[PDB]
RNA sequence: GUAAAUAUAGUUUAAAAACAUCAGAUUGUGAAUCUGACAACAGAGGCUUACCCCCUUAUUUACCGAGAAAGCCAUGCAUGGCUUUC
């Protein structure tokens, strides 16, 4: 009955996806009805496109290398560097080697940074999903720095569905991940005179990098907006709040003015790193603004 | 060509004898409202109510308080740029709004039609509305839903192997939506076996009853008995607008009880209570914390006894009360106002400094000395709206009321609604302070001061049949314009001069000559009633035909209102050493020459004519929007400052305290100064880019 | 507050690709790869196969009341001031 009148709308016509598992039906399922349920399943049917795309993508390469390999085979030159190397070729375990030693390195004497994880309660599960994407790009964007944070998970509850993203994203790699991961809150942590929390709806505007104050950055997506929780929540606590210069810098134009964690933490980087207000906000989009201003 | 979607009905007005009777509906395609009334504009605007594609425009009675509104509402679509508009009514309508006319002011780029009752249709294909006259002269609306038949059955086209995928299926949509049977997968397919079976549309009627005069003829009514019974259209819902003294006519309560459980017979009149502005009486609850009398409880409508249980269901109309009709029809009461003064003081409450700077108030307060002089609480002022233009959810067209003694009291700016707050202030006690009631002045002719006129004359009569005094032509000043426009009205569309008296703001002028003898014995008689000395009148030069007040009583203060004008040495030869001065304050300073444009002084302005008026106070009037909740506060102005609220009440004695109220203001407007530092910071970027 | 437009959750141009992101691979120097993870054009609601709209927030821009007719005064047929009418 219920994946026959899934058939039904398929036979009507509408983009539905193909071979679906159990906890994709689940999901739609929990759907309310009609639009939702529609948006899912032209999801899901994109999603299938684009790896189908992929799949043909990455044949015609494979078929496309194998034979010109074959046709590179035909030329035999030899002679090729004298076989004068230094090093094996091995790059990307050293590259590896070398961010996990500057990790251990922050660790041990980084500056902080937190990304406190309690808005669950605040988050549909797709807004769940993207803020798993955008806490993975922003540690890999820290992990390569030559000045990495000290990275604190804080507020993360272990049995969470946000943890629980985290740890199927991350395999066995969560356990070695260079970063506190943490139950308690900012507050318990560190002194509440040394924490900043940054929030676009801040009274204040943030002037200058503090290189001895604990900024904490509300790891929330909210593509329904819902201004003034992060600030909300940190009048609980009666935390310093800043905002990052955008009326000041860039002529904003048209767009959101909640830029993404990734973003957050390469402004943030560019910032610790000596960097100046227009190099360290080029990472804000430039769809959003129109320039920098003069 | 194409179905209505989704329609909704919406009871913009609950009913209450101030600013009652207004029905909404809208859809897709487009919306309609019904009985306009007066004040409805700061209602819609308050709630968010979407203006735009109102094309039409619908009543029920000719009565003021169920047109009285259509001016700001016509201004209001003038203004977001709808070319066309069109009202249904008695023909008189047409001389109506030609009336409008003399105080519509630039009126281009929109279309006002009309549509008489003679007409004998609408259609538009959306909604269609049926015409009843009655006689004692009122006329009700019978509103059906257009026919959606529009629809497929599931899975019996697969089982029929349609052809679907491919263009000429679809003209075949037509054969089996107009009703054509055709022969397909070896089966003789009726129209009706592929469509969801047809709903012709709900149908709703509107009526209002003034009393048994009417109860009587809707009965003898042939359209009334085609949908009554086994109606043709079965109706889904009735809107009874009527008292409750009409809804329990045995004749009223049979005709009601004949269509049986299949309505719904939802009712709106007094009786109904409920508030028509949730930021109203959370801003006047949270100043009642800082003073009581200054800002006083905004006494709320509260029915003693709910109407009696007549056999038929009575669904009482609230505010906001909404109800759904398609695809479902149910009371979709979601978003009803509601009524927590707890929950406003409690929000007050959590505001940085506030608590503290009350606290400190009333430390101050009790500390300091008492009143010298042991001044007398009366004569009262009460400030009902502070607004400059169309009004706002915050303030109102400007209006006051100064209560000389306790059966005097005289009005200034009866501007559009201002009976409206005079329910909302004076709860039941309204007919006791209507009768008090002297005269009422008018400022430069202009029609947001004077909007609301008729209205209030029309109300003093109820109030005389409670208090069963007899009739006392209410007295007026104000220019001939004035006369010929209401001489108009009375003898084109309702007859109210009879009800008041006239006289010409030149007589009062200082060193006036009388114009007839009868001219100074209304003059005299205006004297007497409020037991005042002086009443003169200025010329003021912002405008053509205009006036400023002043007032000089037996005990020897002095208070003068100027409105709409600029510094004028006139203007303190009048008030030189004025007890009190209002005078309006439009915009700030820095805008000089936006000021002269609009003829409207600023603040800097205010405080020149004060000092220059030596008068010992002064206050502030008249703002606009720009100031949205806040007045600007520095301390090079002096302590005579006074910023004006609505329903702020002030006396004498009150003239050393307003100045310590004005920190615990900019407390409450903390969000409101942000806004403030906002505007000022993009006023200061404009400045600097013009000035470059 | 009211009307317009606009809204790409890593970025950009288009209307799907490129650059990116996470996990594993001790890689013989094309790893310039291979195996996987992610893939939502602001948020929510229908409705005819497909035909779009309605609404809520966010960003940027501009923001509410006097036509004619007749009689008189002054200036060089036109203008200014006033009086009665709609
Ligand atoms: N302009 C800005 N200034 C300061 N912090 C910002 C910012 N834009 C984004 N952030 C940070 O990035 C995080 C994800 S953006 C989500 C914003 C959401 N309205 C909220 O309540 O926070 C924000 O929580 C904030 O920590
Ligand atoms: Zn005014």
């Amino acid at each position: 009955a219920t994946r026959e009148f899934i058939e039904m709308w398929r036979l009507l016509g509408r983009e539905v996806p193909e071979h679906i598992t159990e906890e994709e039906l689940k999901t739609l399922m929990e759907c309310v009805s009609n639009t939702a349920k529609k948006k899912y399943l032209k999801y899901l049917y994109t999603k299938e496109k684009v790896k189908k795309a992929r799949q043909i993508k990455k044949e015609m390469k494979a078929a496309a290398r194998e034979e010109a390999k074959n046709i590179k085979l035909l030329e035999t030159t030899e002679e090729d560097k004298q076989k004068n190397f230094l090093f094996l070729r091995l790059w990307d375990r050293n590259m590896d080697i070398a961010m996990g030693w500057k990790g251990a390195q922050a660790m041990q004497f980084g500056q902080p940074l937190v990304f406190d994880m309690a808005y669950e309660n605040y988050m549909k599960r797709k807004e769940l999903q993207n803020t798993v994407s955008q806490l993975l790009e922003s540690e890999g964007w820290n992990r390569r720095n030559v000045d990495p944070f000290h990275i604190y998970f804080c507020n993360l509850k272990i049995d969470g569905a946000l943890h629980r993203e985290l740890v199927k994203r991350y395999q066995e790699k969560w356990d070695k991940l260079l970063l506190t991961s943490t139950e308690k809150s900012h507050v318990d942590l560190f002194p509440k005179d040394s924490i900043i929390y940054l929030t676009a709806d801040s009274p204040n505007v943030m002037t200058t990098f503090r290189h001895d104050k604990v900024y904490v950055i509300g790891s929330f997506v909210d593509k329904s907006m819902q201004p003034g929780t992060s600030l909300a929540k940190a009048k609980r606590l009666n935390l310093a709040t800043e905002c990052l210069p955008l009326d000041k810098y860039l002529q904003w134009e048209i767009g959101n003015k909640n830029l993404t964690l990734d973003q957050m933490i390469r402004i943030l980087l560019c910032l610790k790193n000596n960097g100046n207000w227009q190099e360290a906000l080029q990472f804000v989009p430039k769809r959003k603004h129109t320039g920098f201003l003069e | 060509s194409g179905g209505p979607n989704t329609v909704y009905l919406q009871v913009v007005a609950a009913g209450s004898r101030d600013s009652g009777a207004a029905l909404y509906v809208f859809s897709e395609f487009n919306r309609y409202l019904f009985n306009c009334g007066e004040g409805v504009q700061r209602l819609m605007q308050e709630h968010k109510l979407k203006v735009a594609r109102l094309d039409n425009i619908f009543l029920t009675r000719m009565h003021w308080s169920n047109v009285g509104g259509l001016s700001g509402m016509i201004l209001t679509l003038k203004e977001t740029g709808l070319p066309k508009c069109v009202l249904s009514g008695p023909p008189q309508l047409e001389k109506y709004l030609e009336a409008i006319k003399i105080f519509s002011g630039p009126l281009k780029g929109i279309e006002l039609a009309v549509r008489p009752h003679s007409a004998p249709e609408y259609e538009d294909e959306t909604m269609t509305v049926y015409q009843i006259p009655i006689h004692s002269l009122v006329v009700a609306f019978i509103c059906k839903l257009h026919l959606k038949r529009g629809n497929f059955l599931v899975l019996k086209a697969k089982e029929m192997g349609l052809p679907v995928g491919t263009a000429a299926i679809a003209p075949i949509i037509a054969a089996v939506k107009d009703g054509k049977s055709i022969t397909h997968e070896g089966r003789e397919i009726l129209a009706e076996e592929l469509c969801t079976p047809p709903d012709p549309g709900a149908a709703f009627v509107v009526v209002e009853c003034p009393d048994e005069s009417f109860i009587q003829p809707i009965c003898e009514n042939a359209t009334f008995q085609r949908y009554q019974g086994k109606a043709d259209a079965p109706v889904a819902l009735v809107v009874h607008m009527a008292p409750a003294s009409v809804l329990v006519d045995s004749r009223y309560q049979q005709w009601m009880e004949r269509f049986g459980p299949d309505t719904q017979h939802l009712v709106l009149n007094e009786n109904c209570a409920s508030v028509h502005n949730l930021r109203s009486h959370k801003i006047q609850t949270q100043l009642n914390l800082i003073h009581p009398d200054i800002f006083p409880l905004l006494t709320s409508f509260r029915c003693k006894k709910e109407g009696p249980t007549l056999s038929v269901p009575m669904v009482q109309g609230e505010c906001l009360l909404k109800y759904q009709l398609r695809p479902r029809r149910e009371w979709q009461r979601d978003a009803i106002i509601t009524c927590n003064p707890e929950e406003f003081i409690v929000e007050a409450l959590q505001l940085p400094n506030f608590q503290q700077s009350v606290q400190e108030y009333r430390r101050s307060a009790q500390d300091g000395p008492a009143p010298a002089e042991k001044r007398s609480q009366y004569p009262e002022i009460i400030f009902l709206g502070t607004g400059s233009a169309i009004p706002m959810k915050i303030r109102n067209v400007s209006a006051t009321l100064v209560n000389i003694s306790p059966d005097t009291s005289l009005l200034l700016d009866c501007g559009e609604g201002t009976f409206g707050q005079l329910c909302r202030h004076y709860g039941d006690q309204v007919d006791r302070v209507l009768g008090t009631l002297a005269a009422v002045f008018v400022s430069h002719l202009a029609a947001d001061h004077h909007t609301g006129l008729p209205s209030i004359l029309l109300q003093r009569e109820r109030a005389l049949a409670s208090l069963g005094k007899p009739l006392h032509p209410l007295l007026v000043v104000a220019p001939n314009q004035l006369k010929a426009w209401l001489q108009q009205y009375h003898n084109q569309c309702q007859e109210v001069l009879h009800h008041i008296s006239m006289i010409p703001a030149k007589c009062l002028q200082e060193g006036a000559e009388i114009s007839s003898p009868a001219v100074e014995r209304l003059i005299s008689s205006l004297l007497r009633t409020c037991d005042l000395e002086e009443f003169q009148t200025c010329l003021v030069r912002h405008c053509k035909h205009a006036f400023g007040c002043a007032l000089v009583h037996t005990s020897g203060w002095k208070v003068v209102y100027s409105g709409d004008t600029m510094p004028c040495e006139a203007l303190v030869r009048m008030g030189k050493d004025a007890t009190l001065l209002i005078h309006e304050a439009t915009l700030e300073d820095g805008l000089e020459e936006e000021a002269v444009e609009k003829t409207h002084s600023t603040t800097s302005q205010a405080i020149s004519v004060g000092m220059r008026m030596n008068a010992e106070f002064i206050m502030l009037n008249h703002f606009s929007q720009r100031y949205a909740k806040v007045p600007l506060f520095s301390p090079n102005f002096s302590e005579k400052v006074g910023v004006a609220f609505d329903h702020m009440k002030v006396c004498f004695g009150d003239f050393p305290t307003m100045p310590k109220l004005i920190p615990p203001l900019k407390a409450l407007f903390a969000g409101d100064i942000e806004e403030m530092e906002e505007r000022r910071e993009k006023r200061e970027l404009r400045q600097v880019r013009a000035a470059l």
